[PDB]
């Protein structure tokens, strides 16, 4: 699992 | 103070610094901000051998994230950006660019390292609680009260991560969260009991 920060 | 030191000690077995030249003072400041996280979560990350990798370069220049080159992250449609341009990642791993902590440094999270580590805590420690029925109900009500509503209001795992970051960054963001999202605030409070 990979999740980005807020764009 | 003694609890702060304990959390820093725990983080010494989690944080991995990069090889070569890097900003040592800013990396230390980033660890200090992570030490505000409740020790129960940090100890669980250590027990799971979760590493918080600090980077002096692009995330996708690390062997394990090279597969993400050219890939548009979830929720980044229309930004013109790919993982090559994103300064932090959280989930089954954590990777963060030194110097990009603050809002506006290639991201709009309240704090990069807290948001990314919250993803790891959500997924590894709490078994994807942000996708639980309980949190989905909270997210359905309060998920659009912290801005960036086409992102935080659409993905419950992102609302969780950012709310977590507000809760633990400092007293001001903690107070802002309680005002804007009281059920999320109580949820996180009870999670830490
Ligand atoms: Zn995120």
């Amino acid at each position: 699992e990979v999740n980005p920060p807020v764009p | 103070s003694t609890t702060i030191q304990q959390n820093k000690d725990t983080l010494s077995q989690i944080v991995v610094f990069p090889t070569g030249n890097y900003d040592k003072n800013e990396a230390n400041a980033m660890v200090n901000r992570l030490a505000n996280i409740d020790g129960k979560y940090l100890n669980a990350l250590k027990q799971n051998n979760l590493k918080i990798k600090l980077l002096s370069g692009k995330l996708t220049d690390e062997k394990e994230y090279a597969y993400l080159k050219g890939v548009v992250p979830k929720g980044f449609e229309g930004t013109g950006k790919t993982w090559d341009d994103v300064p932090g990642l959280g989930g089954s791993t954590v990777a963060l660019r030194i110097g990009f902590s603050n809002k506006g440094k290639g991201h709009d999270a309240i704090n990069l390292e807290l948001h990314a580590t919250a993803h790891a805590i959500d997924h590894i420690v709490l078994n994807d609680i942000s996708k639980s029925a309980q949190f989905k109900q909270i997210f359905a009500k309060e998920g659009r009260s912290l801005g960036n509503v086409n992102f935080l209001g659409v993905y419950p795992e992102e609302f969780f991560a950012e709310s977590f970051a507000y809760y633990y960054l400092n007293q001001d963001t903690n107070s802002k969260l309680k005002s804007a999202c009281p059920q999320t605030y109580s949820f996180l409070q009870n999670l830490a009991k």
